[PDB]
């Protein structure tokens, strides 16, 4: 079946599967495949929305000296963008420090919060994203920011892009485009049920049938 | 993609040195602590098996462990675009650099001595600013830099000839595919201990002309394994009891193309000397090296050195011996070299010469009838008269040479031998011009002159203020 | 640095062996001498070894040259380069006559010990054209065991004989020259041919004379000089023909007039408006190198392949 297509293609890949397909499964193969492969200094992301799938993976994958992250694309934002780079941006002033109730309505009150409070932002509407704006916005004012994003990280794994806001939807494309880092998406067009958080069905469905770059398959297994 | 620098100070023999670097070093003289000394500040530096221990008492300068030692490289990442050792390290390191320093980093070693626990612990830290550093973050005896550099350091001790280039080959073609993924620097000592004059000149080819040895640090005692050498720092190591270092950026250029065989071999060896003697010909040789047997035989144990430099400008070799920091000293004579082409006008080629050392270059050309009747010797006074009037026309110039070490005959070197050993030269010349005689045949004859010389002879040379480029070179 | 501790042993060995064994024969054997050792010191421990009392017997085993620039009344022993152990020896010493010059036979031929085959040269235009044009066919000519040995003003016996008794392949590239006798004015002597001749046994020649009227001179008196040359070569044909089996080889005038024979058209292109040979001749250094400056691979390849430059083949091993 397709199943032997997706490893042996490299770049940009989508895979529409449904509930029951086995997602992990070929997501696990197909990151064993390219760290096998590839004998550069390079790494792979990997972004989930639970932690509870983040686990699985590093469970499952092993144990390496390369350096991979696996884990929520919340936390990968402030692992990799915000936390390093915030005072390279704005100024001295913007603090790393934060371990994020303070919820407000507003970006500028989001970042007084961050300065003065020293703890991180949020919306109160969740069709609005604060983490994944700023992250943008660091990414175009800090070159340094821009030069590690590319000299890191050569494939970024992200799994269910139909729960994705307007703003992943934004960075993600930022880092295909502007930075040449390839993409692998797998999602359930009729799985957006997490649509009370914000989420945007209307992304993935744009890629499927829009997409020129993409290659695409469907697992019926 | 480039190492710029390196500052040493209050370890061992050194307590403050600042040597400038390349991708390609060579560190050469005569002192042998400082050489090893450096190669170890490397290794502390940058080698996780030799930092795993601490620094001793006899670490610290004048070994007073109430000094701080600080060893701190900088590097240049100007190419990030079209290299990959600048991602490479660029991808462990994330924070520690600004934007308004996004080509240059800097890597220290700090180290202050324990009185209580007898102990000195080496704390390391990366910047982009060398006012704020931070420590290399690291889990265990594992640390972020290790991530990075690959040390291979390499050492004859501690026919076989033939074994130790298998050792190279599989160095080479181990440390490729094995470290692809790190930068790989090589600290190469002394790699001639019991190894063929041939298979140096192998291993200099392979050090100068491969892409295997991107990144190295050479100590040598050999001028076989400099044939080849070219794109290369050179830094000397004066002989003294306080370490003195200079350093030159080595380059051959392009119109140097076609002699470049030529000019490696012959600074070769003048690059392990104290002072240099300039000369043109084997005529010179010979005369020089009777002269000096005669009076001064030990003169080449005490450091001199005589080069011949030929058919070409003084400026490459001039350059290196200055900025190395060795004594040159220059001889030449006034030549007048027909035009190629138009007849009856001649180039004032030794001045040139001399002029293009004090940075005023090139000078007007000069016409001299010369009859078609008068030809042979006639035509020889005419023109040494003529050079007789260039050589007082410019009197001021000369005065100026003078005081750089360069020496210009009036007309040329038989001349001077003549002005001191006129009596000599008659009776050994019989029945002919002593001069003329001598510049027929210019190799066999000077043979014939300095078999036929006596000591009162070589004495009279060494003496006379015609010759005192020979007092320079032995140091008076 | 540590060349200097080397050099306090030397002397603590020289008296301390001296005093204590005053009553035995007494034997050194040096090792590579030279592992860590400056050159000058290196220089320095030639003259003790070689012109010091106290190392009456000794037998030394070295890679450097600069230990053999004082060399003299010694036996060299040259180990052949196979699998099978083979040996040469030679007597080595220098005549009263090379006296003067015992410091350039020295340093010449010191280099040329650790190589396979030499050809001897006569000045420094020759190794300019020859280095360029090996560079240019063959590079790595020095790496199998090829040198070049400048020669200059004398002859090639001292050279020669220990090359040939250490088993180690010569090649001479000379030319026919006259050279003026001292004093009477008018008889040269045939300097090349003698040269030649004394490396085959058969030792100097009668002398000639030739008119050459005052009246002439220049490139005239040349011109009557190389037709001389000319019928002089031809005479002794069978000599030459038993010099080319002693890998000897005369040129008839010069090498200007070899290397005209074969790149005539590439020497008339570079030096343009004059006679190549003639101008060539006026400035030996500096016209060389406008002449190498301005060379082609095809051109390298023309003077490799001729027959008038067969030492060449012979150096690289053909």
């Amino acid at each position: 079946m397709s199943r032997e297509q997706i490893i042996k293609d490299g770049g940009n890949i989508l895979v529409t599967a449904g509930a029951g397909s086995g997602k992990t499964t070929i997501l696990v193969s197909k990151i064993e495949a390219d760290l096998k492969e590839n004998k550069t200094h390079y790494s792979i992301a990997a972004v989930t929305f639970t932690n509870k799938a983040a686990k699985e993976i590093e469970g499952r994958l092993g144990y390496s000296s390369r350096g991979n992250f696996i884990g929520t694309n919340d936390g990968f934002v402030e692992s990799e963008i915000i936390r390093p780079f915030i005072k390279d941006a704005f100024g001295n002033d913007y603090p790393d420090n934060f371990t994020a109730d303070n919820q407000f309505a507003s970006y500028d009150k989001g970042l007084q919060v961050l300065k003065y409070q020293n703890i991180l932002g949020t919306y109160s509407n969740p069709k609005k994203n604060f983490k994944f704006q700023l992250a943008l916005d660091i990414l175009k004012k800090s070159l340094v920011a821009r030069q590690y994003i590319f000299s890191k990280y050569f494939k970024i794994f992200i799994d269910e892009y139909q729960d994705s806001d307007k703003d992943m939807h934004n960075l993600f494309m930022y880092l295909k485009d502007q930075l040449k880092i390839k993409l692998f998406i797998v999602g359930d067009p009729k799985q957006s049920i997490y649509i009370w958080r914000g989420a945007e069905p209307e992304n993935f469905n744009g890629l499927i049938e829009n997409s020129t770059d993409f290659n695409k398959y469907h697992l019926t297994s | 993609m480039k190492f710029s620098n390196i500052t040493i100070k209050n370890f061992r023999n050194f307590e403050k040195v600042n040597i400038n670097l390349d991708n390609k070093n060579v560190i050469f003289g005569m002192n042998d602590i400082g050489k090893t000394n450096f190669l170890y500040a490397l290794r502390f530096l940058l080698d996780k098996e030799i930092r795993k221990f601490g620094f001793n008492k006899s670490d610290y300068h004048k070994h007073d462990t109430s000094k701080k030692i600080e060893i701190i490289l900088t590097l240049d990442l100007s190419n990030y675009e079209k290299d990959e050792d600048t991602k490479k390290l660029i991808s462990v390191v994330k924070g520690a650099r600004t934007s308004a320093n996004a080509d240059v980093f800097y890597i220290a070693l700090e180290s202050k001595y324990d009185d209580k626990e007898l102990y000195g612990n080496i704390i390391l830290k990366w910047g982009s600013e060398l006012d704020n550093l931070i420590d290399i973050p690291g889990r265990g005896n594992i640390n972020a830099l290790d991530n990075v550099f690959k040390v291979i350091y390499i050492n004859p001790l501690v026919g076989d000839g033939r074994r130790k280039m298998l050792s190279y080959s599989i160095y080479n073609y181990l440390a490729k595919k094995k470290y692809e993924d790190k930068i790989v620097i090589y600290l190469i000592e002394e790699p001639e201990i019991s190894l063929h004059r041939s298979m140096q000149i192998a291993l200099s080819k392979q050090l100068f002309e491969q892409s295997t040895y991107k990144y190295f640090f050479l100590s040598t005692h050999s001028p076989e394994l400099l044939y080849e050498m070219d794109n290369t720092r050179l830094i000397r190591v004066h002989s003294t009891e306080k370490v003195v270092c200079s350093s030159h950026m080595y380059n051959v250029e392009e119109a140097y193309g076609s002699v470049k065989k030529k000019l490696n071999k012959a600074l070769s060896s003048a690059l392990f000397a104290e002072r240099v003697l300039l000369i043109e010909g084997p005529s010179e040789k010979i005369l020089f090296e009777k002269v000096l047997d005669e009076v001064e035989p030990e003169y080449e144990l005490n450091g001199g050195f005589l080069l011949e430099v030929g058919g070409t400008y003084f400026n490459h070799y001039v350059c290196t011996l200055n900025d190395l920091g060795i004594t040159h000293i220059i001889k030449t004579d006034n030549d007048l070299k027909s035009k190629k082409g138009k007849k009856g006008v001649y180039e004032l080629l030794g001045l040139n010469r001399c002029l293009n050392l004090l940075g005023r270059e090139n000078l007007d050309e000069i016409t001299i009838d010369i009859p078609e009747d008068i030809k042979g010797k006639k035509k020889k006074e005419r023109l040494n008269e003529r050079k007789k009037e260039i050589f007082k026309q410019y009197k001021n110039e000369v005065g100026e040479f003078l005081g750089e070490r360069i020496y210009l005959s009036e007309i040329d070197l038989e001349n001077d031998l003549y002005s001191a050993i006129g009596e000599s030269m008659k009776r050994i010349f019989e029945n002919e011009d002593p001069v003329h005689y001598l510049q027929k045949s210019k190799l066999f004859n000077m043979v014939e002159l300095v078999n036929n010389l006596s000591t009162k002879d070589c004495f009279d040379v060494f003496e006379h203020e015609k010759f005192a480029c020979l007092k320079e070179l032995v140091g008076s």
